[PDB]
């Protein structure tokens, strides 16, 4: 980034998830002019975010690589996975971290 | 009385039971409680406000004697104010709360009972040193009254173990209770056993409400928790020894409860199967570490006709280890003097009682006050039955008409053969198998309960399905009840008093009763509890179905009056039913023909 | 504090309904209510169950149809297990689209739905129907989904040029798809594709769906029809009838060709002309003539009277419950205010009041 901001002054680094602000100038050697954000200054609640800390049984879950194969986990994920595709009208995405954790993991929902 | 109370002429078979000389508050509307001064009843509404607010207070200060779903009969008693003060709570917040949300005036006589309920809270305490019971008490004030004591022979002194029982009852008798919360935290003279809540494990509710009571300090209250069928004791138990992290034993009436609790326990918490160290017949094993766990049922401890020197081994380790919390799994039966050895045996610091019902024969429940404590916490049966914590049941009181081809030989019969005579009707066995045939017809697994052996088999053996009791030894009764669970051969068993309690048999939606005992309650309770903690307790439309076949024309009905009277009371009802239904549409009915019916009558002459 | 609540409840209620228009609203209907009976409405999430609460609905849609809009033929298929079925026709007797339902009833509902066959075949049935008929289909949908054996597209497209709309009321939550058909069929519009949130909604909704709807401008399709008032005889002698071929002893003549029936509202079999009575078609006149909303005066201001004009008893009294016809200058009560606009369909004080 050097050569872009020696070579260029007129430079706006902005996004939609940029936090905290402060973070990036101190992982880079380069200051800003201000630094704030935007607040969602909403009418009605549109976005509903829910943090699942266990599952129907009350039992949590993790996406260590370690308890991976932990075939309970696997009960809880798919069991979820299957709760929302049957509520869910039109589309849905699945983010795993990792390939491999992936091809395990539907290898043996699979089974 | 607040009033003048002329005697009215309605009033006289009110013996002191015309309640109308209070001056009702105009505040009437809003206020859920009466007060009945009389027999010390408490009357209270399910209709009106304050109610969700004082319910958990009146569990806490007060017992129900009777809960409908429109009107709640409580009763306050010293037992309940003395686990109202245990837990935290006084004479004069409770009079003032009754007060602040009664209709009615308060009464003296419950003022005056509720100021002599009011216990020394903090001044009688023990502690354990290196397996020692020290009373230590805040003040030699309590050191002079005691020694004034004449049973007794900051400051802390000895009471031997077997002695520490019989001075517990007798300064609950001079109303000095001892309380015994543990402050785990800072005694480390106990091995702390490094036990951590798995957040695999969340808590319901009413068992956060549970702990919360007996954990308001942060120290274990010791006591009785009541809570019903299925509720989640064992996971109760396990937060319980997760947040003591301590040395920790508990003991269930079951080998097979022994083997369920410890693969449970080595489940929800973080506790290893090296630590755990089951104690049997099969295996007498230990764990060498600093902390762990060794389980066994109450048959080991208790016995000493027929030991072995390895029992002998492990009996002087669980001795020699000062642990820092029990649990007497299905407490009804320890209270037995052949099983109240618990204090005189094991050193274990707080005491904490887990069952379904409080209830026995005799009056050993409440020996627990002074074994374990009073009780820190109770669900509400029907509030969990209609929150899916327990069951919905559909319960069929079956009135078999009676055969006079049986009846004949019955009013003849001695005593104690009267008794498998007229389990053994045809007509009995006619309407049992018809309603075999109408629930695999619904498609329910059908459990059926006999008394007798005999009978038991006699009904497996024209049923054509297997048969469990306990002379059945457990290598055929486990192959028996997994041929049930999976093989589609074996769709319905005859189970017994092995399958009355201390087992998870939740598959039977439909159960049968064809004989029971003769007046004992807890063994019809625990039944019904067999299939309260059914797992289809939470979809809609569900209603288990509970059936008893009882012989007309004799003394059974006022027994199953008797044996299901709590459940009456609890709010399980027992509905009539004489004329059943597919009586004849059955084309095939067992012991029919009158020949038949001969058949068996001189076959059980044979025994009779 | 509960009365606030409902004025500004009432309040947020009434801006839909300041608008009031004498739109030109169908008359000649053709409605077809298309059912699922798939594994969704087996459900019973809803008491007792998706299949027996459609079933009692739909009882009442046919009562109130053929009662509010006797001037139109009723027809009704089924889906059931990747097949749509017809099970009903399109005719003026609603007695046999009830015993039809009726048959529904007992039958078991399972499968999976087929929005594409079942519109087809709804095409196809609605197909030979004359230029006036307003041809418009209810769907009730459980699913989120759709199997179908090939394009909806296609048949999207056709429809909008046959000029059939279309009004969905699913169950679950909002389709894409169903909001796409909606839209697209509805000259994008978005009023047609509506959720329920609880029974109570759905027995709403289905009292909206009973109402005529309003056509369009450029849908213009104006002109005259031929209309014929039969003669009812009352014979000594039973007769047979030219429908039902069966001995009856009354029964309307025909004016034109001197036929006879057994039932009106009803064309002719055998001149085939249809035949109504002056109070079937003066019977959807509240829709051609719509009644003004009536005013609550304010508490703060004189008033002209404190009873009620129409009821005739008092007013009761913090606000003023006053719903006062401008168009005859009389303040009511409420229960005569809900009796006039949804029972009666005249103003007694515009009736006293001489123009
Ligand atoms: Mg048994
Ligand atoms: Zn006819
Ligand atoms: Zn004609
Ligand atoms: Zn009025
Ligand atoms: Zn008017």
């Amino acid at each position: 980034i050097k050569p872009v901001f020696e070579r260029f002054s007129s430079v706006i680094i902005t996004s939609g998830t940029i936090s905290p602000l402060d973070m990036y100038p101190r992982m880079l050697n380069f200051k800003t002019v201000l630094q704030k954000s935007y607040a969602m200054t909403l009418a009605k609640k549109s976005f509903l975010p829910m943090i699942i800390t266990k599952g129907s049984d009350q039992v949590a879950i993790s996406s260590r690589f370690e308890i991976r194969n932990d075939p309970s986990i696997v009960r809880n994920y798919g069991s979820m996975l299957v709760e929302f595709a049957k509520i869910t009208p039109d589309g849905m995405v699945v983010f795993f971290p990792s390939y491999l954790y992936m091809e395990s993991i539907v290898s043996m929902w699979q089974t | 009385i607040p009033a003048d109370f002329v005697p009215d002429s309605v009033s006289g078979m009110f013996r002191s039971h015309d309640f109308s000389y209070l001056r009702l508050r105009p505040d009437h509307a809003s206020r859920p409680l009466w007060i009945s001064p009389s027999d010390g009843r408490i009357i209270l509404e399910s209709f009106s406000p304050l109610a969700e607010q004082a319910q958990d207070f009146l569990v806490t200060i007060a017992e129900p004697i009777s809960r409908p779903s429109h009107i709640h009969e409580y009763k306050i008693t010293a037992y309940s104010l003395y686990a109202a003060v245990s837990v935290g709570l006084e004479t004069d917040d409770i009079i003032s709360v009754l007060d602040r949300l009664s209709k009615v005036p308060v009464a003296e006589s419950i003022i005056n009972f509720i100021k002599g309920a009011t216990i020394s809270y903090g001044k009688v305490k023990l502690v354990i040193k290196h397996n020692r019971y020290f009373v230590e008490t805040t003040q030699a004030d309590i050191l002079q009254m005691l020694l004034n004591d004449s049973v007794i022979g900051v400051h802390s002194f000895e009471i031997a173990n077997e002695s520490v029982e019989v001075v517990k009852k007798r300064c609950q008798e001079i109303d000095y209770p001892v309380l015994e919360e543990y402050d785990f935290r800072n005694d480390h003279r106990n091995p702390d056993l490094d036990i951590d809540l798995k957040p695999s494990t969340q808590i319901r509710p009413y068992q956060e409400k549970s702990l919360s009571k007996m954990f308001g300090n942060g120290r274990a209250r010791s006591g009785i928790i009541v809570l019903p069928c299925g509720a989640g004791k064992t996971l109760v138990g396990i937060t319980a020894a997760c947040t003591i992290k301590k040395s920790v034993i508990v003991l269930c009436t079951s080998s097979v409860s022994v083997m369920q609790w410890r693969q449970q326990f080595l489940q929800w918490c973080t506790l290893q199967p090296e630590n755990c160290a089951v104690f049997t017949s099969d295996n007498k094993e230990m764990f060498q570490t600093e902390s762990g766990l060794v389980v066994s049922t109450y048959s080991m401890v208790a016995n000493t006709r027929n030991r072995s020197h390895d029992s002998q081994k492990v009996m002087d380790f669980l001795t020699g280890r000062e642990w820092g919390f029990i649990i007497l799994d299905e407490v009804h039966v320890v209270p037995a003097a052949m099983f109240r050895r618990v204090v005189s045996t094991i050193a274990a610091h707080a005491k904490l009682g887990l069952t379904a019902t409080l209830v026995r024969e005799d009056d050993k429940i409440g020996d627990l006050n002074f074994l374990i404590g009073p009780k820190l916490y109770e669900a509400n049966w029907m509030e969990l039955s209609q929150k899916g914590h327990i069951a919905n049941v559909q319960c069929a009181e079956v009135w078999c008409p009676m055969t006079a081809e049986f009846y004949q030989e019955y009013l003849r019969e001695t005593a104690r053969k009267r008794m498998l005579l007229y389990i053994m009707n045809p007509t009995k066995f006619q309407a049992c198998q018809f309603l075999i045939q109408y629930h695999e017809r619904r498609g329910d697994k059908i459990i059926v309960f006999s008394d007798n052996v005999y009978a038991l088999q006699e009904y497996a053996l024209k049923m054509g399905k297997p048969f469990i009791y306990g002379s059945t030894p457990q290598q055929e009764r486990m192959n028996i009840l997994q041929n049930f669970q999976y093989n589609d051969q074996i769709n319905t068993i005859f189970l017994s008093k092995v399958g009355d309690t201390s087992i998870d048999l939740p598959e039977a939606t439909c159960l049968i009763q064809i004989s029971s005992h003769y007046g004992s309650r807890r063994q019809e309770a625990q039944r019904l509890g067999r299939i309260l903690r059914a797992k289809r307790r939470n979809d809609e439309g569900f209603n288990a179905f509970f059936y008893s076949l009882v012989s007309k024309d004799t003394q059974e009905m006022y027994y199953s009056t008797k044996r299901q009277a709590f459940l009456v009371d609890q709010g399980y009802a027992f509905k009539v039913i004489t004329h059943l239904h597919g009586m004849e549409n059955i084309p095939n009915l067992a012991y029919a023909s009158p020949r038949e019916r001969r058949e068996l009558l001189q076959e059980v002459l044979l025994k009779n | 504090a509960s009365l606030v609540a409902s004025i500004v409840e009432a309040r947020k209620k009434r801006t839909a309904k300041k608008n009031i228009t004498p739109y030109q609203r169908g008359i000649i209907r053709s409605l077809i209510l298309t059912l699922d009976c798939s594994e969704a409405m087996l459900e019973k999430d809803l008491r007792p169950n998706r299949h027996a609460m459609i079933i009692q609905y739909a009882i009442d849609f046919v009562h109130e149809f053929f009662d509010q809009n006797p001037i139109s033929q009723m027809g009704i298929i089924i889906m059931r297990n990747g097949l749509a079925q017809l099970v009903s026709q399109v005719s003026g007797n609603p007695q046999d689209h009830i015993d039809a339902l009726k048959s529904i009833r007992k039958q078991e509902p399972k499968g999976n739905p087929s929005l594409q066959n079942a519109l087809e075949m709804a095409r196809g049935l609605l197909l030979p129907v004359p230029a006036h008929c307003t041809r418009e289909v209810l769907i009730v949908f459980g699913s989120l989904s759709t199997t179908d054996p090939g394009d909806i597209h296609q048949t999207i497209d056709s429809l909008v040029s046959e000029k059939i709309r279309v009004k969905v009321l699913g169950l679950s939550a909002q389709v894409a798809i169903c909001k796409e058909l909606c839209k697209a069929t509805n000259y994008g519009d978005e009023s047609f594709y509506k959720i329920l949130l609880d029974e109570t909604h759905l027995k709403e909704l289905f009292n909206e769906a009973v109402t005529p709807l309003p056509v369009n401008k450029i849908n213009k399709g104006f002109t005259l029809v031929k209309m014929g008032f039969p003669t009812r005889i009352f014979e000594d002698t039973p007769t047979f009838c030219s429908c039902h071929s069966k001995l009856v002893y009354g029964g309307y003549f025909c004016p034109n060709c001197h036929s006879k029936v057994c039932s009106l509202p009803t064309v002719c079999p055998c001149c085939d002309l249809m035949l109504i009575l002056s109070t079937h078609l003066a019977r959807s006149y509240h829709h051609l003539m719509p009644l003004k909303t009536f005013a609550e005066v304010p508490t703060t201001e004189k008033f002209r009277s404190e009873d009620c004009f129409s009821c005739q008893s008092r007013f009761p009294i913090l606000t003023s419950s006053r719903y006062r016809c401008e168009d005859c200058k009389q303040e009511f009560c409420v229960d005569c205010d809900v009796f006039i606009h949804e029972i009666l369909h005249n103003c007694p004080g515009c009736e006293s009041k001489p123009v």
